[PDB]
RNA sequence: GCGCAAGACGGACCAGAGCGAAAGCAUUUGCCAAGAAUGUUUUCAUUAAUCAAGAACGAAAGUCGGAGGUUCGAAGACGAUCAGAUACCGUCGUAGUUCCGACCAUAAACGAUGCCGACCGGCGAUGCGGCGGCGUUAUUCCCAUGACCCGCCGGGCAGCUUCCGGGAAACCAAAGUCUUUGGGUUCCGGGGGGAGUAUGGUUGCAAAGCUGAAACUUAAAGGAAUUUGGCGAAGGGCACCACC
């Protein structure tokens, strides 16, 4: 339940997956391997409202609470990787992504190389939805 | 209900002599029941790392696949599965009114190891040029990527893993490449993208043992 | 959530232009006098003369336009 | 009633290309005839980009951005205010607004 | 121009026109003698050969064909031939 | 009133007739 | 996160760029066949241009027979929106979407502009081939070679400007060289509906394709552009009969 690493000598180094999409946040973390996790975290766990899934405080909570997992458990430096969507459907993250990772700066936690790790297709199958468009 | 940390062991592993620095990192992993032992647990294990945490102070946007191959308790032993470069930099090179050029052989080493090296390429625009388009034709295309092909197979069909790799660690491919292909047409930006692994020779320990000294 | 916000001090210099959506909140750039490197921008509800010292008691983030 | 010198798009010497999707609608409009976008965005724009250099354990270490392009339909540029429309004497400006920015 | 005189313009003028577009109708490729620097016989070629052409006792190729004019072997002297 | 659907439904009015003739015997 | 399996597609590189008669065409490699342009002091010598009969090719969708059908998705099924939706929206969903055959020959298949040939201005670019001319790059001297630059030639998509000129004007270097009316030639239309309708012929298994009326009503139906409109159009400014 505790690392032999020392608290003086240098800081440990896992990695942590953010998917950050329109509607919907998830913030989960895992060894380096990434064959076993940590612990995680969705946009709607304590907020039982629909309409903040994709909101700043959802993100900010989400990562408040991988913060005090890895402030128990004593994880310190994490590599932060972004995902948008994955697929064929969009392209740019929302919002949730900048608030998750300014709130795992605000907590304490050490950070290394970030990068991002969408799941770009050469090209997909069709599109969700027809040729006119998702018209509204 | 309950939390499972209290089967939660902790090993680390072992970089090869082919790099500098000899620890990246650490694993958790479960505890040993008999009938699940957790010594095939770290097999199954591919680490993702970068250059700056493996060699010395250099450029670092590369990325490269470690496999473990044998565990005998409170280290591990890994070896080369693959290497990739970084999706920003790959997206950043992309210009406009440029073309690219890839090229792929699938080039068998000394051994048993399998390898499938990618490269891509893009042309260099020059000082004094004043047009703005600068692409190439297709013969021109077809003749870089054959010399392109056949330096890449040249360098790697003689020799073993390690000696490969330690020329891959240095742009040495890379300098070959714009020193050889630049007067049929001035290019400036080769990198070796990514080299895939397909098949293995028969497992051993007196390979895993002279890759880490 | 346990946050600590110490007591900083505020002095204006120049005056930004008058946002809000019904147009009473005024951009207004500080000038510190603990330390002359920092200048935050906020929205604040008053006269302002440029010049007059500023009371502040949290200082982490900074404004939007409107909304 | 011939509205410009083109057909609108940049089709001249073929008659049909490949169609792509638009990013917030769906329409298939053709690649010579839709709105492309080349924007670069780091993955901290303003908002906290000190406290995450402050964060980073190596010394130097600069964050990397998100070269992504989007494709729009025609309704869908103009609802979100991408492109405006302009009167027919400067009509034909093929130059862009000037960019400090 | 109104006044343009199309009788005797400068020769540089049917220079740079067309072959057909000149007012005198006349090509611009010429013939040409060339030899072999180790031997005596020299034959001669046309400026644009579309075959290769060896010079005579079959001792060394001469021309090789190309889309334009016929480029020379290395190291032969030439000159052009007129009357 | 545009012509597609106008010709869609006059078409079908024109099956209908077709068939009709048809089965009239 | 690591493997297995199937089907579809080849982004960014991709441009007012290329090729082809058009519909259309983008992973590398290997084979076959065809072709524009360029160059030519090579050959036949009027072989020429357009075309009723007749013929080839032809996006998607549609019908007949198959292995196999990821994803998307007509008709349909289930919920919210709505005074009322059997519409927009979401989740499933058959035929279809991909390949091998067998068919109809329809699009805004539009550059809404037939083909050939001659002529009348300029500017700066890109693509191919050829050509002349400073200077750089493939171990430091020469040669042509690939690239860089400065000019020329021919064909093609073109861009800007032009009281050449034309047009009712939008606009056009052709939509010009036209009452100062004649270069050759194929198809095609006389106010608007009825109506691409009924009949007849024709092709087709199948939908329909081609051909193609009459009676009666009608003085307007239409094209260009101007003036304030009127916009759940965009962008500025003002008012306590508006707001904070
Ligand atoms: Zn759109």
């Amino acid at each position: 339940s505790l690392g032999p690493q020392v608290a003086e000598g240098e800081n440990v180094f896992g990695v942590c997956h953010i998917f950050a999409s329109f509607n919907d946040t998830f913030v989960h973390v895992t060894d380096l391997s990434g064959k076993e996790t940590i612990c995680r975290v969705t946009g709607g766990m304590k907020v039982k409202a629909d309409r903040d899934e994709s909101s700043p405080y959802a993100a900010m909570l989400a990562a408040q609470d991988v913060a005090q997992r890895c402030k128990e458990l004593g994880i310190t430096a994490l590599h932060i990787k972004l995902r948008a969507t994955g697929g064929n459907r969009t392209k740019t993250p929302g919002p949730g992504a900048q608030s998750a990772l300014r709130a795992l700066a605000r907590s304490g936690m050490k950070i290394g190389r970030i990068e991002d790790v969408t799941p770009i297709p050469s090209d997909s199958t069709r599109r969700k939805g027809g040729r006119r468009g998702r018209r509204l | 209900v309950v939390d499972p940390f209290s089967k939660k062991d902790w090993y680390d592993v072992k970089a090869p002599a082919m790099f500098n620095i000899r620890n990246i990192g650490k694993t958790l992993v479960t505890r040993t029941q008999g009938t699940k032992i957790a010594s095939d647990g770290l097999k199954g294990r591919v680490f993702e790392v970068s250059l700056a945490d493996l060699q010395n102070d250099e450029v670092a946007f590369r990325k490269f696949k470690l496999i473990t191959e044998d565990v005998q308790g409170k280290n591990c032993l890994t070896n080369f599965h693959g290497m990739d470069l970084t999706r920003d930099k790959m997206c950043s090179m992309v210009k406009k009114w440029q073309t690219m050029i890839e090229a792929h052989v699938d080039v068998k080493t000394t051994d048993g190891y399998l390898l499938r090296l990618f490269c891509v390429g893009f042309t260099k625009k020059r000082n004094n040029q004043i047009r703005k388009t600068s692409y190439a034709q297709h013969q021109q295309v077809r003749q870089i990527r054959k010399k392109m092909m056949e330096i890449m197979t040249r360098e790697v069909q003689t020799n073993d893993l390690k000696e490969v790799v330690n020329k891959l660690i240095p742009d040495s491919i890379g300098k070959d490449i714009e020193k050889a292909c630049q007067s049929i047409y001035p290019l400036h930006d080769v990198f070796v993208r990514k080299v895939k692994m397909l098949k293995k020779p028969k497992f051993e320990l007196g390979k895993l043992m002279e890759l880490h000294g | 959530t346990s946050r600590v916000q110490p007591i900083k001090l505020a002095r204006v210099t120049k005056v930004l232009g008058r946002t809000g959506s019904q147009g009473q909140c005024t951009q207004v750039r500080v000038e510190f006098m603990d330390d002359t490197s920092r200048s935050i921008i906020r929205n604040v509800k008053g006269p302002v003369r440029e010049g007059d010292v500023l009371t502040l008691l949290e200082s982490e983030r900074e404004a939007r336009r409107l909304r | 009633t011939k509205k410009r010198r083109n057909n609108g798009r940049a089709k001249k010497g073929r008659g049909h290309v490949q169609p792509i999707r638009c990013t917030n609608c769906a329409r298939c409009v053709p690649k010579d005839k839709a709105i492309k976008k080349f924007v670069i965005r780091n993955i901290v724009e303003a908002a906290a980009v000190r406290d995450i250099s402050e964060a980073s354990v190596f010394d130097a270490y600069v964050l990397p951005k998100l070269y992504v392009k989007l494709h729009y339909c025609v309704s869908c540029a103009i609802h979100s205010k991408v492109v405006r429309n302009r009167s027919r004497e400067a009509r034909k400006d093929r130059t862009p607004p000037p960019r400090f920015r | 121009p109104l006044a343009k005189d199309l009788l005797h313009p400068s020769p540089e003028e049917e220079k740079r026109k067309h072959k057909k577009k000149r007012l005198v109708q006349s090509p611009n490729s010429y013939f040409m003698d060339v030899k072999c620097p180790g031997c005596y016989k020299i034959t001669t070629v046309f400026s644009h050969a579309q075959t290769v052409v060896l010079c005579v006792g079959c001792s060394t190729v001469l021309c090789q064909p190309t889309g334009g004019k016929a480029r020379l072997t290395e190291g032969c002297s030439f000159r052009r031939k007129q009357h | 009133m545009r012509a597609k659907w106008r010709k869609k439904r006059m078409r079908r009015l024109k099956r209908k007739r077709r068939k009709m003739r048809q089965r009239s015997k």
